[PDB]
């Protein structure tokens, strides 16, 4: 078993490394948003 | 907006015409469950689930004799909410054959939260074996205070009023008890034409 | 959960029903987005499995079933195959890109005893099903026989979720025990028990090394496959009903849970807060899927309406 | 002077409610909504002219030369007024069909005929109101000098046909409730009982309909046949509009109310 703080760090590192490419927390303008 | 889009929308409208035609054809059919604990005799004289389709006097309705699954009642019983009746079936020639389990099942079904509007038909199957077994031996053993007599008709009426008593806190559903004597499918015919009238008088809005 | 309070939370989320897909008559238990991010399927008790286009909101196919009791559906990663299963104890497979115009059934997988809860494709050659007789499986379409059967629990399996690399899945069951399986060998590897009642839906965190469990006692939890224990429970004190479906977002920051008090929610999957409610559904919601591109959700419900958000 | 003021605000507060209540929530809610909407519109398009006409105190012939405004007000009353009987009758025939042929009602009347015969009642009603527009009959100003109906004199054919066609509705209604009631009682008599409570609730609510349509549209229809063959006629339209006030209340309110 790995330390749960290390797994917490890994999940928050994956959380912060894809905040730019998320169309449902920082929405794109309606020029490209296909609906 | 080329010809492709217009062809696609005309295909969509043909699909919706067929879909609505099949839907309307579906709703003039009386879906009916067949819950139980002698179901085979009943479905004869009238894996997974089996649907039996039969027509009476210009009114064909299906009948869903579930019971081969035996997995859990809590997880797939809510797909049965829209249904007209429940042909429950209990043979009453098993009062002392090692009936309390059947009463527990009826208590769990009749009080269920998805079935507060479904009129539970009930059938009591084996009566000849019951009258022979009551002529030979008494039924004062299921309860120590069960019957105050030992004739056929008092015992039968006591059992019938014992099953109809478990209907807890409902004045919206109506148990239609019978005894399984042409005139065995006549009864579900004359007791499904009494729940669709109750439903029409709620449809046009009258009570 | 203790470490993230130095991270700025998401403020609030506003989502609007950008379409509404109309045409079902009975209730709804399913949907599955393609990898196209374009076409969805939906399965109902009319006996109809309808493939919808999510841009023009009109039908492409209206597949007629035989057993009108479906509880799950699947849409292949090759865009060719749909699957359906339910109380018939049979997983039917239909093919779309055929020589003729009409649609037809390819293979009738007929080897279970309980009903069907899920089914998810792997290739156009491997489908993994989960059932109500406490056993998953793994099938083979042409052969017709199951090449691996997982019998690891007592509770009936209710959900299923393949990994991003499609090498090992996860299944939670009616005995609150969520197992992590392995497709190659064919036996369980860990079992997590943290829930007080049974389990209605599970999906992986999109990385592939965590998963989220939605139970029937108004709580969700987030388990990890390397620390092997609960990290958060998400619960609000004003909930009675039970979760019915669960899905994630592409960045792993929103956890959308399909509750049973008539409306979905959005859970901050790192701070355990409540972001914003997908309100307005009339009856219970049954299913919701985020696209692979991550541009929408499409919640279905017993109201006969399949609505597409944002 | 206070009668149009009372019948305006009382009818408005009666029929606002039902529109709100009905809107939020079958083949009955639309056919009470289209009764409510027509009933309110017939109260909003007719009362302003009178309320205005007698603030002033002058003869209707002075304000309207050439006889157009009476022709407007002699067609509205017939049109909005008769419909209402033809909204009450349709509902009644449908309530009979339910109990008398229990299954025919399910297959054949799924909201695609509750926008058909109901939005055809207005057409049937109207290929008759526009006959003074084509030269037969005449809407003239009556004794008060604020409203208009059929002249007493080929006009009789318009005057007698109004009585005949206003009798159809009343008759149909009474027949349908008695037919329904008789069937319900006989169907409840041979049992051997919660179907009994259905009989009490319906009996009460299918006799209020049968009494309102004979306290209100009784005098206006019975005197017109004698007129074809002073003050009385004046009350004949206050009674026959009071049904409109109460139409919104009886069908979907007082039962909820009490
Ligand atoms: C066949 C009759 C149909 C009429 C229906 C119409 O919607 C009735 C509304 C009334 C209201 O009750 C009083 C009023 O002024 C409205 C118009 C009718 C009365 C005109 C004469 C009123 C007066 O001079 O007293």
């Amino acid at each position: 078993r790995i330390k749960v703080s290390k797994a917490a760090a890994d999940l928050m590192a994956y959380c912060e490394a894809h905040a730019k490419e998320d169309p449902l927390l920082t929405p794109v303008p309606a020029s490209e948003n296909p609906f | 907006l080329s010809a492709e889009d217009k062809a696609a929308v005309e295909r969509s409208k043909m699909i919706d015409r067929n879909l609505r035609e099949d839907g309307e054809k579906a709703a003039r059919e009386v879906k009916l469950l067949l819950l139980g604990a002698g179901k085979s005799t009943i479905v004869k004289q009238m894996t997974g689930i089996v649907e039996t389709h039969f027509t009476f006097k210009d009114l064909h309705f299906k009948m869903f004799d579930v019971g081969a699954q035996r997995s859990e009642r809590k997880k797939w019983i809510h797909c049965f909410e829209g249904v007209t009746a429940i042909i429950f079936c209990v043979a009453l020639s098993d009062y002392d054959l090692v009936m309390h389990e059947s009463m527990k099942l009826f208590d769990s079904i009749c009080n269920n939260k998805w079935f507060t509007d479904t009129s539970i038909i009930l059938f009591l199957n084996k009566k000849d074996l019951f009258e022979e077994k009551i002529k030979k031996s008494p039924l004062t053993i299921c309860y120590p205070e069960y019957a105050g007599s030992n004739t056929y008709e008092e015992a039968a009426a006591y059992i019938q009023c014992q099953f109809e008593d478990l209907n807890k806190r409902k004045d919206t559903k109506e148990i239609y008890t019978h005894f399984t004597c042409t005139k065995n499918v006549q009864f579900v015919f004359d007791a499904v034409t009494d729940v669709i009238i109750k439903n029409n008088l709620k449809d046009c809005g009258l009570f | 959960s203790q470490i993230t309070n130095n991270i700025d939370p998401v403020g609030r989320i506003q989502m609007r029903t950008r379409r509404t897909l109309r045409g079902h008559l009975a209730k709804i238990y399913a949907m599955h987005w393609g990898t196209d991010s374009r076409l969805l399927v939906s399965a109902s008790q009319d006996g109809k499995l309808i493939i919808w286009d999510s841009y023009t909101t009109n039908k492409v196919h209206a597949i007629p079933l035989r057993s009108s009791w479906v509880m799950t559906c699947a849409y292949a990663p090759s865009g060719n195959y749909v699957a359906c299963g339910g109380l018939d104890n049979i997983c039917s497979i239909y093919n779309l890109k055929t020589r003729e115009g009409n649609v037809r059934v390819s293979r009738e997988l007929a080897g279970h005893t309980g009903y069907l809860s899920c089914c998810r494709f792997l290739d156009d050659n491997q489908i993994v099903t989960s059932s109500g007789d406490t056993t998953c499986a793994l099938w083979d379409i042409e052969t017709g026989q199951q090449t691996t059967t997982f019998t690891g629990h007592t509770g009936d399996v209710m959900s299923l979720s393949l990994a991003p690399d499609t090498r090992l899945f996860v299944s939670g069951a009616c005995d609150a025990s969520a197992k992590l399986w392995d497709v190659r060998e064919g036996m369980c590897r860990q079992t997590f028990t943290g829930h007080e009642s049974d389990i209605n839906a599970i999906c992986f965190f999109p990385n592939g090394n965590a998963f989220a469990t939605g139970s029937d006692d108004a709580t969700c939890r987030l388990f990890d496959l390397r620390a092997d224990q609960e990290l958060m429970t998400y619960s609000h004190d004003n909930i009675i009903c039970g979760i019915t479906s669960v899905s994630f977002s592409k960045s792993g920051r929103l956890l959308l849970a399909g509750y049973d008090d008539f409306n979905c929610n959005v859970w901050d999957a790192l701070k355990a807060d409540r972001a914003g409610v997908l309100a307005g559904h009339d009856n219970r919601v049954s299913c919701l899927g985020v696209t692979d591109d991550g541009m929408a959700v499409a919640t279905g419900s017993w109201d006969s309406f399949l609505k597409i958000w944002n | 002077v206070a009668f149009p003021i009372t019948m305006l605000l009382t009818g408005f507060v009666g029929n606002a409610l039902a529109m709100l209540l009905v809107s939020r929530s079958k083949s009955f809610l639309l056919c009470i909504g289209w009764l409510a909407l027509t009933d309110l519109v017939g109260q909003l398009l007719t009362t302003p002219v009178v309320i205005v006409v007698y603030l002033s105190k002058q003869r209707w012939e002075h304000i309207d030369p050439s006889g157009r405004l009476c022709t407007f007000f002699g067609l509205t009353m017939t049109v909005f007024g008769l419909s209402s009987l033809f909204i009450a009758s349709a509902m009644a025939v449908e309530r009979a069909l339910a109990i008398r042929a229990p299954h025919w009602y399910a297959s054949h009347m799924k909201t695609r005929a509750t926008r058909a015969v109901l939005l055809g009642v207005w057409l049937a009603v109207l290929a008759f109101a526009l006959l003074p527009v084509l030269g037969v009959g005449q809407y003239t100003v009556q004794w008060p000098g604020t409203w208009c109906f059929i002249s007493t004199g080929g006009n009789l054919f318009f005057a007698s046909a109004f009585a005949f066609l206003g009798l159809l509705a009343l008759t149909v209604t009474f027949s349908c409730n008695l037919a329904t009631i008789k069937a319900l009682v006989s169907r409840c008599r041979a049992k051997a009982a919660q179907w009994g409570r259905i009989t009490t609730e319906t009996a009460i609510q299918l006799m209020g309909i049968m009494c309102v349509l004979s306290v209100c549209w009784s005098p206006l229809l019975i005197m017109m046949l004698k007129m074809i063959f002073c003050n009385f006629f004046l009350i004949a339209v206050r009674l026959a509009s009071l049904n409109q006030i109460l139409d919104p209340w009886v069908y979907l309110l007082l039962r909820k109310i009490l």
